[PDB]
């Protein structure tokens, strides 16, 4: 006696509407949840862990897949133009990919954030030089030389400090369609005798706090 | 670019995917007796395996929906009994067996006429915490005489098994064909890993290829992008 | 440092990191002996040997501990284990190496073997690739960790970088992990110890060709119970 | 005028599905309950009490299914092994079946608790002697010899106490899968002139407070 | 392994089994006259019996289900009517009997197009509980002098009775089949007694076998496990 | 878009389900009870006669 008109889309099955269905073991009370030390609650805290950046994305052998991990720095070249790591674009294919960020950005459509890109000297401690990382806009093309690179936003890195050499890009977004940063030789690789004339560098990168990713999209390769 | 919502644990695995289709043809070699057992597998769905094992343990509820039609989508006037067999409890072997009577194994009876049934099942799991990575072996006894295939095994992670058929002493007129749809609740993730590098080869352990692979290579060289 | 019997020698003014920030604690549930006599000391296993053409090494816990120490006789004899660890892994080496190592614990690390060919077919790992006891494992592909699970994502987990140009030592205290409150020792390992090389070794000829890493563990809160078998 | 869209899964019947629906007889009022003493409300009360364990599950002749009650001791033996109870797993077949105890753990698939085991002699009252019940955990085996069985949780068990002597085992789960518990003769069954050189010993076991059953499964022989 | 819920004495018993089917064929010696009357037997479902036999007396509503369907499990354009006869009033004997119009005889009228019809039964004992065993005989009179195969029996226990139908005054145009789901909700159990030993033999009394056996006797010697 | 799942037994008809229904006549006003002196409420009030 309770007047109701059953208004369109009814035993429609939509698979991401939430909603409430009766219990199949209504008795059933589960093994309660205790502690465990690690837990998760948002996917952006997995986004902010620095995790190491494929940068020397070159070798493609199955034992030399560890050379893309670190790429090197040596006496040979001088003053010269190290390597130039792919767009601020960790969603894009590339060495972002090698990041824990890179593949669940592979796990959205959309993203907006500031990046943090550590890199990590490993030489030897009697190895010295400078070093001239550059991060150059977007819509701009990369720097032709260092000097022009220099007169944009630029960072001098000298191996007084081991690793904590770290850049921070301002803004990524979607839709040049992203900026690009670059690593210069602003001094050649110089070591005493004894000390190995050619070293290597791992680079790690995390995103800031002000990062977020927003339409969800399940883009796996396998299976 | 504010919300931060969208990159929960909740959202991020809430979704109804199809995880199994159970298949009651006319005449066949599939299923000649008109029924068939289908155990709950996560894994059923393609790219959910690759994303719940980003985490170690986890725990949660499930909400199965059971699509149901003939492999035409005609909808015929047919009755379904869609039966939970739990952990404990045995599978039904025979279209005629006492599985099938046996109360504690709840059963489910629909129409094909009538929208897709929806359950709920709860977290299962005697442990705290579900578990797909187990480094070790179920049983705690001195048993290594044997070929030790239990290694990566971990049958606390059992969430039973749901068994279709066609209600009635007389096989069906109708072929038919049900769709599994399971989609996770309330969810809780514990220790986090890194992501599936290479290709699923085995359901039960994380074995991979004789030769890797890598995620991508576009830079032909380190300096030109 | 001397805690018991052992006494090691070691930088105490270092970065000392908590697995996913928990110290290991006592269980006071109802899940059930807690000794920390000789089975609160510092256990030393051999040295192994960092090299140019090294893969990388991991030991599985508590499985490390099982036959070479007092650790072990309660762990063989209880059929219930609960333990947390202090991990302190560190090299000597001089201002003319290079290197870095990375030193990481994944809990629940299980070991993947192989299957190539046009029909894939494989078995499973044996214990020495499983519970590879006190002597360890090499990696045998470091770049998947042998389960197909990428290295470069490996920080995500209770890590410390060993840069022979910066450090020298890395400590990693990791408490009990696991979805039970007690669980076996000889048959569970809780979690593996990760010793992976990221950036090779290198030296000019004449110096020495390998470089000593010293594992020097303990286990914090150290509780078995259950009863003597 | 109210609008409503029918939700999927809505003709389904669901067994376990608790609702409420229309009364056959909505003015019959049935007779008042009044008190009737004994009441169960938790099937763990039953779990509680102690019920004769078959330790010794040996005849299976219809005239000699009461020897399965009790086990033997006697002078016969001196210092050797009585009798082995099943290991501790209230649920799995064997002797644990003739307490209600094990009924009930055949109704469900998961249980938990502590258990009580008290022995009973039943000799004359001039017969004296000790005997050594040892309990040993699961996975380990059963121990090879008394002295070796008694460095291991054990009681000694003097005819000084009649019946008093009781095992408490710690803890029981589900997945030598669980841990049996040995009865041994520390002591040959010593007796006066006219006293009978052999004697039964019945036990007795029940659950702890601490005992609890989870899944549930119907599985009764009959019918 | 912490909440005590799982072993209450109502979500032990409450839960819905197939406690009995009602045949009405187009044409058998089973029911030609297209009806069929079912007492209410909480035997019906197997395990059942043993299970409430726990206890001596008992107290309980019951929720009654009917999925009806043909044998194929065909659902077909039909009405039903399920009559309830309560313990007093006499049972339907013809087809055209005037139980069927009594109003007194609570009357379900369905089609197999509608979901299961459900009912609920209250407790229809005139005394304050069920009550399994019954030490004695009903009358309260002197009158031994026939055969007394009134031991053990109580007509007290009365729930009434279904009465199942195909509406309407020509035959059933389709074959059909009616199954009966009873569910235990409201429970109170009483005097705890032990669990049956042997197979039943009959319906009303506890007889068992001339040759008694035992739970399980596994251990070939007591000395050995 | 209100969620509501149609549990089982919704269009039968039993006979002593007590429900109301929509009136035949919304508007029509019965003649207002007057009183008549004897009246029965309860049949035991006979059973006691």
């Amino acid at each position: 006696g309770f007047p109701t008109e059953l208004k369109p889309g009814t035993n429609q099955f939509l698979t991401t509407d939430d909603g409430v269905s009766a219990p199949i073991l209504p008795n059933f009370h589960p093994t309660p949840c205790i502690h465990i030390p690690g837990e998760v609650r948002n996917l952006l805290e997995l986004c902010q862990v620095e995790t190491i950046l494929e940068v020397n994305n070159v070798p493609t052998n199955a034992t030399s897949l560890m050379e893309r991990l670190r790429f090197p720095v040596s006496a040979q070249a001088g003053k010269g133009e190290l390597c130039a790591v792919f767009r601020a674009d960790p969603g894009r294919s590339g060495p972002w990919q090698s990041t824990l960020l890179g593949q669940l950005c592979g796990y959205y459509t959309q993203w907006s954030g500031s990046l943090e890109v550590t890199f990590m000297f490993t030489g030897s401690f009697m190895a010295t030089g400078k070093m001239l990382i550059a991060y150059t806009p977007p819509g701009g093309p990369l720097p032709k030389d260092r000097a022009t690179a220099m007169l944009g936003t630029h960072v001098i890195w000298d191996f007084g400090l081991q690793s904590s050499v770290t850049l921070v890009i301002p803004w990524i977004s979607n839709t040049y369609t992203t900026g690009l940063v670059s690593i210069w030789y602003q001094t050649n690789y110089v070591v005493p005798i004894g000390a190995p004339n050619t070293a290597y560098i791992i680079a790690l990168a995390a995103a800031q706090k002000n990062f977020t990713m927003q339409l969800c999209k399940d883009a796996s390769d396998i299976l | 670019s504010h919300s931060t919502a969208e990159t929960t644990l909740d959202s991020f695995f809430s979704r109804a995917g199809l995880v199994g289709e159970i298949d009651l043809p006319l005449e066949g070699t599939t299923n000649p007796n008109g029924y068939a057992n289908w155990d709950i597998d996560i894994t059923g769905y393609a790219q959910m395996r690759r994303k719940v094992e980003l985490f170690t343990y986890m725990r949660f509820d499930a909400e199965f929906t059971f699509v149901a039609c003939t492999p035409t989508g005609e909808v015929v006037p047919q009755l379904l009994q869609y039966m939970f067999v739990p952990p404990g409890a045995p599978k039904p072997d025979s279209r005629e067996s006492l599985a099938w009577q046996t109360a504690t194994n709840p059963s489910v009876f629909v129409k094909l006429s009538d929208p897709p049934a929806q359950v709920s099942v709860p977290f299962m799991s005697p442990a705290s915490a579900y578990q797909w990575f187990y480094d070790g072996y179920p049983t705690f006894g001195e048993h290594k005489q044997e070929k030790d295939l239990e290694y990566g095994a971990c049958p606390n992670n059992m969430m039973g098994t749901f068994s279709v058929r066609t209600v009635g002493t007389s096989k069906s007129k109708y072929p038919l064909v049900v769709r599994i749809y399971m989609r996770m609740k309330h969810v809780r993730a514990w220790i986090p890993r890194p992501m599936r590098n290479q290709n699923y080869l085995f359901k039960a352990n994380p074995n991979y290829a004789g030769n890797s692979i890598k995620p991508t290579g576009a830079s032909r060289t380190a300096i030109t992008t | 440092l001397t805690i018991g019997n052992s006494t090691i020698t070691t930088q105490e003014a270092a970065n000392i990191i908590v697995g996913y920030g928990e110290w290991p604690s006592y269980c006071s549930d109802s899940d059930a002996t807690r000794p920390d006599v000789s089975v609160n000391r510092f256990y030393t296993l051999d040295t192994k040997l960092w090299e140019k053409s090294s893969k990388g090494w991991y030991w599985k816990f508590p499985d490390v501990l099982t036959e070479t120490g007092v650790f072990g006789q309660n762990a063989q004899f209880h059929y219930l284990y609960r333990s947390g660890f202090c991990i302190h892994v560190q090299c000597n080496a001089s201002k003319f190496h290079q290197g870095a190592l990375l030193v990481a614990v994944l809990p629940e690390y299980v070991i993947g073997t192989v299957a190539g060919g046009t029909g894939t077919e494989d078995s499973h790992p044996p214990y020495k690739q499983t519970q590879p006891g006190a002597d360890g494992f090499e990696l045998q592909h470091p770049y998947v960790l042998d389960a197909g699970i990428p290295i470069s994502q490996l920080t995500v987990c209770p890590h410390q970088w060993i840069n022979l140009r910066t450090n020298n030592c890395a400590t990693i205290i990791v408490p009990y992990i696991n979805a039970l409150p007690f669980d076996s020792a000889l048959n569970h390992c809780n979690f593996g110890l990760l010793v992976v090389p990221i950036s090779p070794l290198d030296y000019d000829q004449g110096a020495t060709p390998v470089i000593p890493i010293t594992i020097t563990l303990a286990p914090m809160c150290s509780e078995f119970a259950g009863l003597r078998q």
